[PDB]
């Protein structure tokens, strides 16, 4: 916010306190009138400006609540932190300050609740290839599958 | 601003002939140019003004000529009296500005 | 200060120990190798390279300065009536001059902005030049319609210039009436932008057409100002010089100034030449320009050397010394004393 | 040029001839076992037959 | 007066939770063995 | 020669414009604006 | 090698010309040269890249002086 | 916010409109201010004037 | 009449030096032996 008011200098000779010769007052004014067209009206900017995630979450939504799961797969959404995985008993004991635990290369480990204060470990569910043994089409159908 | 020359500097010139001295302007005054004659010890009086036409009361023994950047004038009849520093004199553009002078002489 | 650190956690969850990644070189080898236990070798831990220690800006020198004071500083400016367009090209304008005067009051330059105005290359500049009233300021203007504008002198919809106009008092203002200064009232067509009517035809009003002589409803549109220094600033002498820009049809002939730096040598610089940039030292050279060549350029289209504006001479453009840094260690079991290559 | 260096090789031109004159001479006097284990010396006629 | 500063200075960076990892942060810091000022 | 050509060939990739309207980055940045100049020198990014 | 002398920023549209006892009109097209500079900085010799098939290898090995083999140089199509 | 009729310009870039509710955020950043009627494109990441 | 052009009509492109280096251009140029016209 430049709230000052330190005339402008233009020219080539600083007036310093004297509005006059190269020497113009920043501050001029609207003036609105009613008679105006819409591109001179008033124009009331309300503007929102957010960041993502410098802080703990603080402004969430009115979405309603749902009861929290042990040990199952399921899609979390942590104060805007969405991510799958089980949520299974931790034994990290964390510093009070901290409200989320991060892992190697931007994804996030355990986190703990709103509403209760537990602290929660996220573990991603079972995944893996799937792979085929087979004798060929010529021998038989008969198939193991790994 | 305007660089203004005359050339020659010292002339000679005998009785009853016909002498030509110009002058010239750096920057273009095409229309706008006046002539003066100054003798020694002697205030300057217009010869010939805008440098075609001339002023009223005047012996027109001389008639004045030239446009753009070259300028003169011819005196037809010259008489042994005048041995003056003639100047020229624009009119276009601040600041005002003379000439150097063409002093005639007799031999 | 704003630093880089290596932390190391725990098994708790706890920091244990912690480096600084600009204290030493011992430290900043932990650092790019994101471990406190070096071992016995040699490690390229960051570039080091020579800064720019101060720039140089070259242009070529000004010998062709625009006719600026043709059209500022005139006896005669020529009337509304018979206004004068002169264009300025082929030359280097300088606008600072103006811009650091303040004899008028009014610049309000639509389109570019009054600040930055030596920056931008216009192409073609039409000065024009033109006395009016002085309570006629707000009629020189895109959009605004009346006397001046509309039977006068038309400013377009989409004008991108300045206009540069002075209220002068002492030159234009005879005692009992400069009667050569000369406005129309009565005209029978809105002029399009950049037009001049100067045809002293007679305007027909009511019924019957006069044609060739002045009497009942026939006025003669040619009207004096009669400007007189007695009146109020409404009624002074109004000097304007605008001048009409670009409106992209050429390319680009009339510039604004740039100014020159004196130039050093054998040391790392960020030059300008001519609108070639770089950063590199400067040095003299035995490479014969031929004498329409600006700048030479090595294999594989690296600039070499270039020729100098102002004094034509050819310099050599070294590029600045640079390396890996090197860390010699024997071990973080063995010492802590370190040798930078 | 702008982000490019040629780092030199550890072993010099002149050196590597060091090591080549050290092999032709290790060669010549000792036929091959100096490449076994010590130099034992031996003719060169007898080398070659 | 002034005193070398040492080894401390080391704080948290950003209220998250991390164990036994190497990690590289650039945040303010403190320097190692910079002079601090002393008044008594 | 082909060491030497394959340098050769990496410095005078830096000569091509990649789609952008030139290839010197200060030239595009003294002539465009930053959100604009942003899309012109990460062509060049990752033509390099 | 002809040098240049100037260069006038008019900006308009050239189509038919005409001269005011003999002379030679050529015309030029769009097609890729190679050029020899002398260490002086002068051009010594110069190679059309579209007159025959010994030139296409001279543009495609950026030398003057070939070797014996072959070489792949164009595209037919 | 949405819902309300009176604006015109609700004009949002960085999380999108119609999905605006379900993230939590944490600083929101509530400025206010008055502008003449043609400014609206000098509030944008990017446009000048 | 009509006349070979031989190896006449290049000019310098670029205004640019160089020295003992091959340069391959790509501008308006007299191609080589071409029919260059001869008037009176
Ligand atoms: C149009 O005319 C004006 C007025 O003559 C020019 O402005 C500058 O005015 C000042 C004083 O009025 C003068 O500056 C002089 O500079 C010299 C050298 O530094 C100094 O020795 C003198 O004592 C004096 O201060 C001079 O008339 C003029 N300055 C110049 C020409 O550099 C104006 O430049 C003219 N042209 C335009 C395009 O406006
Ligand atoms: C009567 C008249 O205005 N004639 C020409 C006009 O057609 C032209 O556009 C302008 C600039 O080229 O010069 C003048
Ligand atoms: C299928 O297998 C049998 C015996 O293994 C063999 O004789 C036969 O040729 C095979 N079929 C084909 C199409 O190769
Ligand atoms: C806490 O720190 C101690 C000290 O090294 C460590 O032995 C222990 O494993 C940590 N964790 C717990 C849960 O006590
Ligand atoms: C120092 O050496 C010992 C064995 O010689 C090794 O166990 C120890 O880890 C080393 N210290 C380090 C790498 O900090
Ligand atoms: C280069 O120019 C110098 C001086 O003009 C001359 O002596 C020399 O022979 C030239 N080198 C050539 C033509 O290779």
């Amino acid at each position: 916010r430049d709230i000052s008011t330190e005339i402008y200098q233009a020219g080539s000779t600083p007036c310093n306190g004297v509005k006059g010769f190269n020497c113009y007052f920043p501050l001029q004014s609207y003036g609105f009138q009613p008679t105006y067209g819409v591109g001179y009206q008033p124009y009331r900017v309300v503007v929102l400006s957010f960041e993502l995630l410098h802080a703990p979450a603080t402004v969430c939504g009115p979405k309603k609540s749902t009861n929290l799961v042990k040990n199952k797969c399921v899609n979390f959404n942590f104060n805007g932190l969405t991510g799958t995985g089980v949520l299974t008993e931790s034994n990290k004991k964390f510093l009070p300050f901290q409200q989320f635990g991060r892992d190697i290369a931007d994804t996030t480990d355990a986190v703990r609740d709103p509403q209760t204060l537990e602290i929660l470990d996220i573990t991603p569910c079972s995944f893996g290839g799937v792979s085929v043994i087979t004798p060929g089409t010529n021998t038989s159908n008969q198939v193991a599958v790994l | 601003d305007i660089q203004m020359t005359q050339s020659p500097s010292s002339l000679s010139a005998s009785v009853g002939d016909r002498v030509t001295i110009t002058c010239r302007a750096s920057q273009s005054v095409s229309n706008f140019l006046h002539w003066y004659q100054q003798k020694p010890g002697k205030a300057p009086k217009l010869l010939i003004y805008y440098a075609s036409q001339s002023i009223s009361g005047v012996p027109s023994r001389f008639s004045g000529s030239g446009s753009g950047t070259d300028f003169t004038l011819t005196i037809s009849s010259l008489q042994p009296e005048d041995f003056a520093t003639y100047y020229c004199q624009q009119s276009n553009t601040w600041p005002l500005t003379f000439g150097q002078g063409t002093k005639l002489e007799i031999k | 200060q704003p630093r880089t650190f290596l932390l190391k956690y725990n098994e708790n969850g706890t920091i244990t120990d912690a480096v600084d990644c600009a204290l030493d070189p011992l430290s900043e080898t932990k650092c790019t190798l994101k471990s406190f236990t070096v071992e016995k070798g040699i490690y390229q831990t960051s570039n080091f390279r020579v800064q720019p220690t101060e720039s140089i800006v070259r242009f070529p020198n000004i010998t062709n300065l625009c006719p600026f004071g043709e059209v500022f500083n005139a006896t005669r400016f020529a009337s509304v009536y018979a206004w004068n367009r002169k264009r300025i090209s082929n030359c280097v304008a300088d606008y600072s001059v103006l811009y650091n005067s303040a004899s008028f009051s009014t610049f309000k330059c639509y389109g570019v902005s009054p600040t930055k105005l030596n920056d931008l290359c216009f192409t073609n500049v039409y000065a024009d030049s033109f006395v009016i009233r002085g309570d006629e300021v707000r009629q020189i203007a895109p959009g605004q319609t009346g006397n001046i504008a509309d039977y006068n002198y038309k400013l377009p919809d989409d004008f991108t210039g300045c206009v540069i106009a002075w209220n002068s008092n002492n030159l234009d203002s005879k005692v009992g009436g400069n009667y050569n200064y000369l406005y129309r009232l009565f005209r029978k067509s809105n002029l399009k932008p950049f037009e001049r009517d100067i045809s002293t035809e007679i305007y027909q009003a009511g019924s019957t057409p006069c044609n060739g002589v002045k009497g009942f409803n026939c006025y003669f549109p040619l009207q004096s100002y009669g400007f007189q220094p007695t009146y109020g600033v409404g009624y002074q002498p109004y000097r304007v010089v605008v001048l009409s820009f670009e409106l992209l049809h050429a390319p680009a002939t009339v510039c604004g100034p740039k100014k020159s730096t004196n130039l050093v040598k054998n040391k790392c610089v960020n030059f300008n030449f001519n609108g070639l940039t770089g950063t590199g030292v400067l040095t003299e050279s035995n490479k014969k320009f031929l004498p329409f060549q600006q700048f030479g350029r090595d294999i594989a289209d690296t600039t070499d050397a270039v020729r100098d504006p102002q004094t034509l001479e050819i310099l050599d453009i070294t590029p600045c010394s640079f390396g890996g840094v090197s860390v010699i260690t024997p071990g973080t079991n063995t010492s802590n004393q370190v040798a930078v290559l | 040029f702008n982000g490019l260096t040629v780092l030199p090789p550890l072993l010099t031109d002149e050196m590597i001839a060091q090591y080549t004159s050290a092999l032709l001479a290790g060669t010549i006097t000792s036929g091959w076992t100096f490449g076994a284990g010590p130099a034992l010396q031996i003719p060169f006629p007898m080398q070659m037959a | 007066a002034y005193t070398n500063s040492f080894t401390r200075g080391v704080y948290y960076p950003d209220k998250v939770f991390r164990s036994s990892v190497l990690h590289s942060t650039q945040d303010l810091f403190l320097p190692f063995f910079s002079n601090v000022t002393w008044f008594h | 020669n082909q060491n030497a050509q394959a340098l050769n060939t990496l410095v005078k990739q830096l000569s091509s414009n990649f789609g952008a309207i030139s290839s010197v980055l200060n030239d595009i940045l003294s002539r465009l604006d930053p959100p604009e100049a942003e899309v012109q020198i990460d062509r060049l990014i990752t033509g390099r | 090698a002809l040098e240049p002398l100037v260069d006038l920023p008019i900006g308009i549209n050239i189509t038919r010309f005409q001269t005011l006892a003999a002379y030679y009109v050529g015309y030029l097209q769009p097609r890729t040269f190679l050029l020899k500079y002398n260490e002086n900085g002068t051009i010594t010799d110069a190679v059309d890249c579209a007159l025959d098939p010994l030139s296409e290898t001279k543009c495609t090995l950026k030398s003057f002086t070939v070797e014996k083999g072959i070489y792949q140089t164009s595209n037919f199509r | 916010l949405y819902n309300s009729a009176s604006f015109s310009t609700f004009k949002c870039y960085g999380v999108s409109p119609t999905k605006l509710n379900d993230l939590c955020f944490t600083n929101v950043y509530a400025d206010s201010f008055v502008i003449r009627g043609d400014e609206v494109r000098q509030i944008a990441p990017g446009q000048t004037g």
